[PDB]
DNA sequence: GTTGGATTTATATCATTTTACTAACTGATAGCGGAACTTTGGGAGTAAAAGAGTCTCCGCGAAAATGGC
DNA sequence: GCCATTTTCGGCCTCTGTGAAAAACTCCCAAAGTTCCGCTATCAGTTAGTAAAATGATATAAATCCAAC
């Protein structure tokens, strides 16, 4: 699952414009950033986060964990 | 597209029963199709084909 | 013990990004209707006279339900 | 009551493929079919615009709390 575009991620255009805004590409790379780190950008407040984080939690994969050896 | 009705309908008939135009119910069906274009929505879909 | 500045929470207002709803252009495409033209489809007609059907087949038997007397 | 002519039946499964005769033309008229072109409806594709909602960012006001005197 980690290797999906986070187009495949049905979110607002908000949230994937800020995501861009921070140079995402893949998913994985959204989940090694914390929620500090991540409310930290330009336009991604509050109810974004919320969104994303209940996006992940339906993927099951809440911001935070880490992994081996990537890539 | 006519499901679960006894008829089909133009944009006229869809934007006289809503308070809505031609344009405004073109582009809500540009976005459904959009919407259901997204690949986590339309693996079931695909087995169909 | 204290107390006041500051370092955080609390509440509200402002700016930015996106959504909801317009119109205009572009380009095509299908559908319907009319005019003309070619093809198809139905009908009438033929004036030496010509003036009684097939039809091959026909290698079946036992029993019962029917007329006819 | 008795001939004497019809009528009615005769096991189950499985494969199997049929083309195989037969002799008229001619003229006139109406309607269907084919094709082309023009108008009209209907939709995809794209762009830009305007008002409003949503969301985030900043501002403004206190709570209290902690360190120094």
């Amino acid at each position: 699952i980690l290797l999906r575009p986070v187009d495949d991620l049905e979110l607002t255009v908000r949230s994937a414009n800020c995501l861009k805004a921070e140079a995402i590409h893949y998913i994985g790379d959204l989940v090694q950033r914390t929620e500090v780190e991540l409310l930290k950008t330009p336009n991604l407040g509050k109810k974004s986060l919320t969104e994303i984080k209940d996006v992940l939690a339906s993927r099951g994969l809440s911001l935070g964990m880490r992994l081996e050896n990537w890539p | 597209f006519g499901i679960d009705m006894n008829t089909d309908h133009t944009l006229e008939e869809v934007g006289k029963q809503f308070d809505v135009t031609r344009e405004r119910i073109r582009q809500i069906e540009a976005k459904a199709l959009r919407k259901l274009r997204h690949p986590s929505r339309s693996e079931v879909l695909r087995s169909f084909l």
